[PDB]
């Protein structure tokens, strides 16, 4: 997937 | 004064979370990140899908355009940067160094140099025609969430987890200024004004604020909308009236009166986070973009 798309 | 933007056109193809939206600065294409490991290029004003880039090895989080138009970047899970002719597709360099993921990218205006930033918690500053790694900042203690040159390409400013906002001397690779506030919230996106005067700085506090750097001062604060996990692109609209444009948390883009602060329109039809908008440089027209529930693009365009 990416970085972006994942919650912290 | 409120704009009256409507649906135009979805934008559908991408098969995992969108997670950037940009357009080229020519006006005639919108291009597209995804989580799906591949870029796409869209006709702005007839929303007609154009062609598909490939070579990243895992997904995308960011991409940009070089002033001409021609060439893009991109920042990728897979630790590197790709630059791309956009005519040919062709992968020109691949800039390799970073350490994490690469979370964040952009061209300087004279498109000499490329800045990212990554979750290795530095920002790079890379030379386009050799793919060299020009330096390396020790700029954060968290990952970084975005990097942007002010107009003259002079300043970076950068944005990260760890709380905090600076500015930095592109040449020098020095810190100019180090914005804190509050309790140091986590600092989820920022960018330049267009004059380059002031930064737009998204606070993991479901807030944006609009700074006088130099002075240091908060001048205005954007509230309504939900923010709270993810790094959400935010935008200066001019081309009509002067608006601040957001994605939320909540699916919907708000979008703001910047001097007001008020809430002038909400725009509904995403059904995930809208992580990405982007405002065309000539027509009034804005892009955005959502997470894995909704994998669109959608085109808005107002009368002002």
């Amino acid at each position: 997937g990416s970085a972006r798309a994942r919650p912290s | 004064v409120k704009p009256n933007y409507a649906l135009k056109f979805t934008l559908a193809g991408h098969t995992k979370a969108v997670s950037s939206v940009k357009f080229s600065p020519n006006g005639e294409w919108l291009a597209s990140s995804s989580a799906d490991k591949l870029i796409k290029i869209w006709g702005a004003y007839d929303g007609k899908f154009e062609k598909t880039i490939s070579g990243h090895k895992l997904g995308i989080s960011d991409v940009a355009w070089s002033s001409d138009s021609n060439l893009l970047v991109s920042a990728s899970d897979d630790k590197t940067l790709k630059i791309w002719d956009v005519s040919s597709g062709k992968c020109l360099k691949t800039l390799k160094g970073h350490s994490n993921y690469v979370f964040c990218c952009n061209f300087n205006p004279q498109s000499n140099l490329i800045v990212s930033g990554s979750f290795d918690e530095s920002v790079r500053i890379w030379d386009v025609k050799t793919g060299k790694c020009l330096k390396t900042l020790p700029a954060h203690s968290d990952p970084v969430s975005a990097v942007h040159f002010n107009r003259d390409g002079s300043l970076i400013v950068s944005s990260s987890y760890d709380g905090l906002c600076r500015i930095w001397d592109t040449a020098s690779g020095q810190c100019l200024k180090t914005l804190i506030d509050d309790d140091n919230p986590p600092v989820s996106f920022v960018k330049f004004s267009p004059n380059g005067k002031y930064i737009l700085a998204a606070t993991l506090d479901n807030t944006l604020k609009l700074w006088d750097y130099s002075k240091g001062k908060c001048l205005k604060t954007y509230t309504g909308h939900k923010n709270e996990k993810y790094c959400i692109f935010a935008n200066f609209s001019v081309t009509g009236g002067k608006w601040i444009v957001s994605g939320s948390e909540d699916n919907l883009v708000y979008i703001w009166n910047l001097q007001t602060k008020e809430i002038v329109q909400k725009l509904q039809g995403h059904t995930d986070v809208v992580i990405s908008t982007a405002c065309h440089p000539t027509e009034n027209i804005i892009a955005s973009a959502a997470l894995e529930n909704d994998k669109t693009i959608k085109l808005w365009k107002s009368d002002c």
